[PDB]
C-alpha cells in the first residue's frame, strides 16, 4: 500500500516553487507533465503502476494548497478519524447540491469538483482515510461521502 | 542568406515536454530554430519554425503553411523585433559541488534584473543593430526531463540596423543558450 | 394600442465580477454552444429596486423579509401615529398567518415582500372591522370582493407590481397574489468569454512576507445583452387600474434604469460603472427578445461592441421583415453605426427616447 | 398529432445558484437555492389530419380546416410556454418553419438523431441538417407533395415571410 | 452639490515588473478581445497607502495584520504610557474576540486593518467603563449608540475610511464595520501590449509602437457623503481635500521602484475630474483598443475625449468637469474647464468645482 502521512509530510515540506507549479494543473493527468510531481511521488511507489492512478488523485487534492487540507490525527477512543464528508459538512461552507453533483460526476469531472470544494472548505480531516478513499474511489466510496455529509449535517443541526 | 519559415503544429501527444518538442521537430526532416506561439491548445502546440531544410508533415507534427525566404535588409532602417532567449551568467557553484574531472562545478544562473537583461540583449546584438525600444516580457520557468530548468525572457521592440550581413548572420545562427528548447529565434518585421 | 413594451440594451463592461455563485465564480451560461458570462435577472431586479434613481423617480421599494418581529417593530415605529398598536399587530398577524406576540423572534415561512402602504390600508380596514364587531372570516369575504382597492396601494410598491408576489399563508394567500407585469431575462454576453483569474494576497504589516499562498478571483469583461418587457395591461391592473399614461411613465423609468443601473457586486474593487452603448425600445402585440442575434457568438473585430450592435441590427431587420412587425420602434446609440432599417426612429439622446416612450411612441 | 419538442443537440444544463436577501437581517452567510436552466434549439413537430378535422367539426369544408391548420402553423411557430419566463424571458420566434402536404404523416426528427454539432452556433447547423435529411427522405420515398419553407436565414418553395407561408397553406399549397 | 466625484486618469509608464501573479508573470486582462496589461486595484491602493505623498499629506496608514500577539506588543509599547497594560489587553481582547495572554502566538480570523488612534479611543471607553461599573455588555450597548464618535478616529486611518473594513469577531463586528467610500478599478492599458504583428507575412516585406512604455487608464470615484460619514461627520471641505490627494496619487504613483516615463518633464500625462450624481467609468473609450500614432498617449487622449463627448451628450451630464492635458489633441467640446497645470486642477477639486 501507499504511505499517506509520508506523502503529506513531503507535500508540506515541498519548495514553494514546485508547490505553486503543481497547484497550477487543472486535471490530474496534467501532473504527468510536471517534474516536481515525479520527484515528489517517487519515494512512495509511483514506479509501481498499480499505485499510479491513486497517487495522481491524492496529489491533485493536495494541490489545492500547501495548507488547505489540515490533517488531524484520530482520537485514541475513536476507531476512525474525521472522514472527508464529515469535514466538509463541518465547514459550513458547502452546499448539499455540490456534494450531490459531485458523486454523480463522471470520472474526471469528479476530481476537479472535489478540489474546488477542498479549497473552498479548507477542511480538517484524517488524511490517510481520505487517501484510502482516493485509492479506491468507486461507487460506494462516493456514496459514503454523501452519507457522511448528509448525516453529519442532520446530526449537528 | 536563404532560409525558410513555416508554421507547424505538434499534436498534444508528443508536445507534452520540451524535449519531445525538439524530437517532434527533427522527425519531420530527413539544423533549425523555433519559437512557441501557443503551448497547449487542444489540437496541440503551434510553433514558428525557421530552418535550412524543408518540413513535410508527419503523424504528430503537422505542417500548416510554408514559404521560403531570403533576407534583404537595408542599413539605417528601423524594424520591429521579437526574441525569446535565456540571459545567464556562468559562475562557480556556491554550493561547491564537484565535476567528474574532480574540481568545482560551473553553474548557469539567470539574470533576474530588467536592466541586466536588456544589457544582455544589446551586448548580444552588438554592432549588428542598436535597440531603440525594448520590453522584456517575464515568463514562467520551463522545466524538462537528464532533467533541468531554463528561465527565458521574451524581448519585443524596435531596433535600428547597423550592419545588414551581421544581423542576418545573427538571425540564422540564433541568439543565446538553449537554442534547442524554444529560444534563440529572432523575428524581424517592417515598421 | 400595443400592449407590450420591449426593452433591449447593449452594455459593455470593463474587467469586473458582477454576479457570482456559491463558490465565488462568475455566473455563466451556455448559449450557441459557447460560454457566456451571465448576470441573473434577480441581481438586476434588485439593483434597480434599491437604486437611487428608483427612490427619486418611482417611490419606496418594498421591504422583503422573513423576520416578523423586526418587521413588527418597524411597523410600530412607522405607523404608530395613525393606528393603535394591537390594531397594527393584528393586521400583521392576519396578513402573515402567524401569531404576533411580543416575542422577539417570529419567523414567517419564507422571505416575503411587504409594502408598508398596503399594510396601512389593511390597518384601516381592520380598525373599521372591529368597530363593527365583524368576524375575521367575514372581513376576508369583504376584502375579497374588491381587490382593486388593494392593488391601488401598490403605487407605493411598484417593484412588486412589476415583479409579482406569492405568499403561502395568511390572508395574503388569497389577497396578495400579484402576477408580475415585467418579464426580464438573465443578462448574457454576446460573445464567448474565458474568464481571467486574479491571483491575490494580503500583506501582513507585522510579519516578514516570506512565501505565501495566493487567493484566486475569477473575473472578466464583456458586452452584455439586457432584455426586459412590460405588459402594460397587466401593470395597469396591478396598480388598481391606473391609466396607460402612468404605466408608460413607470415603463420609462424602467428603461432608464435598465440602461444605467449596474449591480454593486465587487464594484469597490473593479469599478465597472459603465453606461449602456445601445438602447432600443419597441412596442408590440407579442413580446420578443433579440437574444437570437447572438446565438452565433459574436466574433470580435475592433472590439466586441461594434459587432454586437451590428448583429442586433441585422437580426432586427430579419425578424421585423419576416414576422411583419409594424410597431413603434426607437433606438439610441452612442456610436454612429451601420443604419438599421429606416422604420426605426433614431434618438440622439436617452431622454429623447424616454419622452418618446412616455408619449406612447408617437412623439 | 403533436410531438414533444426536443433539442437538436446535446445539452448539459446549467445551474443558477440564488439567494433571497433579507432586508432586515444584517448580512450573514445563507445557503443558496438552485434552479436548472439551459438554452437550446428545439425541433417542434405536428401534423393535422384534415379529413378527421372536418369530421370532428361536424362535416366542415376543407377550407375551414386549412384555416385552422394555418392558425396552428402560426401558433406552433410563435407560442412559447409561459414557464419561468418572468425570470428568464425566452420570448424567441422561430427561425425556421416548413409546411408539407402529404398522404402519410412523417416527422423529421431523425435529422437530429446524430446530434447536431455546434459550429457558429447550433442554429445554422440544425437548419442545414434538416434540409439535407429532407432532401434524402423526399428523393428516397418519392414525396410528390406540396411543400414550402420559411426562414430567417439566407422543389421546396421558399417564403420570405410567415404570412406568405400561411397564405400558401390556406390556399391548399397552390 | 453633486455626491460623486469621478477621477479619470491616463498614465504612461513601463508595462513590466509592476504586478505579477504566482508564476512570475505580469498581470493582464482581456478587454474588447485584446490582452491589456493590468495593475490590480489592491496593488494600486496599497501603493498609494504606503507612498510618501500619503505619509506627508494624508497621515499615517492603517496597520493591517493577523498577528494579535505582536499587535499586543506594539500597542503596549505605543500606548503603555497612557493606559495600564491591563486596560490595553482588555481592549484588544474585546475588539478582536480573542484572549490576550502572554502567549507567543495569537491569531485573528483574518488580516484586519487596525488604527492605533481608534484602539486608544476604545481604551478610553473601556477604562471609563471600569471606573463606572459597566459590564462589557452594556458597554457594547452604549457604544452602539454613537458610532460617529468612533469614526472620528478614522481621520488617523483615512485609508480605511476610503477603502473599507469588515470584521468577523469581537466588538468590531458591530462597531467596526466600515463601508468604503472610494471605488477603484484595475488599471488596464488602452492598447494591446503584444506587438500587433504576424511575423510570418512580415518577413516578406522587409504609427510606431512603444514598448518600454504603455498607456494605462485608471478610474476611481469617491462618494463624498460616504467619506464624510466614515470620517465621523467631517465637512465637504475635508472630503474634497482627501479626494484631491487621491487625484494626485492616482495620477502619479507607480508600484515599485518604477515611476512615470516622463516623470522629470511633466507632472501628469492626462487627468480629468468630473462631479456627478451617478458614478460612471470611461473605460469603454478603449473597448476598441487604441492603435499607435506617435506612441499611444494622444491617440488614447483622442479616444477619451471623443467618448466623453458622445456619453456626456447622450446621457445629459451637466455636472462640473475639468481636464489637464498638455497634448494638442482635438479639444473636448463640452463645458470642460481646461487646466494649465496639475496643481490648478487639484485646486479646482479642492474648491468643489468652481475655482
Amino acid at each position: 500500500e501507499i504511505d499517506a502521512m509520508a506523502l503529506y509530510r513531503a507535500w508540506q515540506q515541498l519548495d514553494n516553487g514546485s508547490c505553486a507549479q503543481i497547484r497550477r494543473v487543472s486535471e490530474p493527468d496534467e501532473l504527468r507533465d510536471i517534474p516536481a510531481f515525479y520527484r515528489l511521488v517517487q519515494p512512495f511507489g509511483w514506479e509501481n503502476p498499480r499505485h499510479q492512478q491513486a497517487l495522481l488523485r491524492m496529489v491533485f487534492c493536495l494541490s489545492a494548497g500547501k495548507n488547505v487540507i489540515r490533517h488531524q490525527d484520530k482520537k485514541s477512543e475513536q476507531t476512525t478519524g474525521i472522514s472527508l464528508g464529515r469535514a466538509l459538512a463541518n465547514s459550513g461552507r458547502i452546499n448539499e447540491r455540490r456534494i450531490f453533483q459531485l458523486i454523480r460526476a463522471d470520472r474526471t469531472a469528479d476530481m476537479v469538483q472535489l478540489r474546488r470544494l477542498l479549497t473552498h472548505a479548507e477542511p480538517v480531516l484524517d488524511w490517510p482515510l481520505m487517501a484510502r478513499m482516493l485509492t479506491w474511489w468507486g461507487k460506494r466510496e462516493r456514496q459514503q461521502l454523501l452519507e457522511d455529509f448528509v448525516l453529519t449535517t442532520n446530526k449537528n443541526a | 542568406a536563404w532560409m525558410y519559415l513555416s508554421k507547424v503544429i505538434i499534436a498534444r501527444a508528443w508536445s507534452r515536454d520540451l524535449y519531445q518538442l525538439h524530437q517532434g521537430l527533427w522527425h519531420l526532416f530527413p539544423d533549425f530554430l523555433f519559437h512557441v506561439e501557443k503551448r497547449n491548445t487542444p489540437e496541440g502546440c503551434h510553433v514558428l519554425l525557421q530552418s535550412a531544410q524543408m518540413p513535410v508533415s508527419t503523424a504528430v507534427a503537422t505542417v500548416i503553411k510554408t514559404k521560403q525566404v531570403e533576407f534583404q535588409l537595408q542599413v539605417g532602417v528601423p524594424l520591429y523585433f521579437r526574441l525569446r532567449a535565456n540571459p545567464i551568467k556562468t559562475i562557480l557553484d556556491n554550493q561547491k559541488r564537484l565535476d567528474s574531472k574532480g574540481n568545482i562545478k560551473r553553474c548557469r544562473v539567470p539574470l533576474i534584473k530588467e536592466a541586466e537583461q536588456i544589457a544582455w540583449l544589446q551586448r548580444k546584438l552588438g554592432n549588428a543593430a542598436r535597440v531603440e525600444d525594448v520590453h522584456p516580457i517575464s515568463e514562467r520557468p520551463q522545466y524538462f526531463s537528464k532533467s533541468g530548468k531554463i528561465q527565458t525572457v521574451c524581448f519585443e521592440g524596435v531596433l535600428t540596423i547597423n550592419d545588414a550581413p551581421a544581423l542576418i548572420d545573427l538571425v540564422q545562427q540564433g541568439i543565446g543558450p538553449a537554442k534547442s528548447m524554444g529560444c534563440g529565434l529572432l523575428s524581424l518585421a517592417p515598421l | 394600442m400595443s400592449n407590450f413594451i420591449n426593452i433591449h440594451v447593449l452594455i459593455s463592461h470593463s474587467p469586473s465580477c458582477l454576479n457570482r455563485d456559491d463558490m465565488n465564480m462568475q455566473k455563466d451560461a451556455i448559449f450557441g454552444g459557447k460560454r457566456r458570462v451571465r448576470i441573473s435577472s434577480q441581481s438586476l431586479k434588485r439593483a434597480m429596486r434599491k437604486s437611487g434613481y428608483y427612490a427619486q423617480n418611482i417611490g419606496e421599494s418594498s421591504l422583503r423579509t422573513i423576520h416578523l418581529a423586526q418587521l413588527r417593530d418597524v411597523l410600530r415605529q412607522k405607523l404608530g401615529e395613525r393606528f393603535d398598536q394591537k390594531i397594527i399587530d393584528k393586521t400583521l398577524a392576519l396578513l402573515s398567518g402567524k401569531s404576533v406576540d411580543e416575542a422577539e423572534k417570529i419567523s414567517a415561512d419564507a422571505v416575503t415582500p411587504w409594502v408598508v402602504g398596503e399594510i396601512a390600508w389593511f390597518c384601516e380596514q381592520v380598525a373599521k372591522a372591529e368597530a363593527d364587531n365583524l368576524d375575521d372570516k367575514k372581513l376576508l369575504k369583504v376584502l375579497k370582493e374588491d381587490i382593486a382597492a388593494i392593488r391601488v396601494n401598490l403605487q407605493q410598491g411598484v417593484d412588486i407590481a412589476l415583479s409579482g408576489r406569492m405568499a403561502t399563508s395568511g390572508m395574503m394567500t388569497e389577497l396578495g397574489k400579484v402576477d408580475g407585469a415585467m418579464s426580464i431575462a438573465h443578462a448574457i454576453t454576446t460573445h464567448q468569454v474565458d474568464s481571467d483569474i486574479d491571483w491575490f494576497t494580503a500583506v501582513d504589516d507585522l510579519q516578514e512576507q516570506g512565501s505565501a499562498h495566493l487567493g484566486t478571483q475569477e473575473f472578466s469583461s464583456g458586452v452584455f445583452y439586457r432584455y426586459a418587457n412590460i405588459n402594460l395591461a397587466q401593470l395597469q391592473e396591478n396598480l388598481g387600474g391606473a391609466s396607460r399614461e402612468q404605466a408608460l411613465e413607470i415603463a420609462t423609468h424602467v428603461v432608464h434604469m435598465l440602461a444605467t443601473e449596474v449591480p454593486g457586486a465587487k464594484q469597490r474593487t473593479y469599478a465597472a460603472f459603465n453606461p449602456a452603448d445601445m438602447v432600443m425600445v419597441n412596442f408590440s402585440d407579442m413580446p420578443l427578445s433579440m437574444a437570437n442575434a447572438f446565438e452565433k457568438a459574436v466574433k470580435a473585430k475592433d472590439g466586441f461592441l461594434q459587432p454586437s450592435i451590428q448583429a442586433f441590427n441585422q437580426y432586427w431587420d430579419r425578424v421585423a421583415n419576416g414576422y411583419g412587425l409594424n410597431g413603434a420602434a426607437a433606438q439610441f446609440s452612442l456610436s454612429d453605426v451601420d443604419p438599421i432599417t429606416a422604420q426605426v426612429k433614431q434618438m440622439p439622446t436617452l431622454e429623447q427616447l424616454k419622452s418618446w416612450v412616455r408619449n406612447n411612441g408617437e412623439a
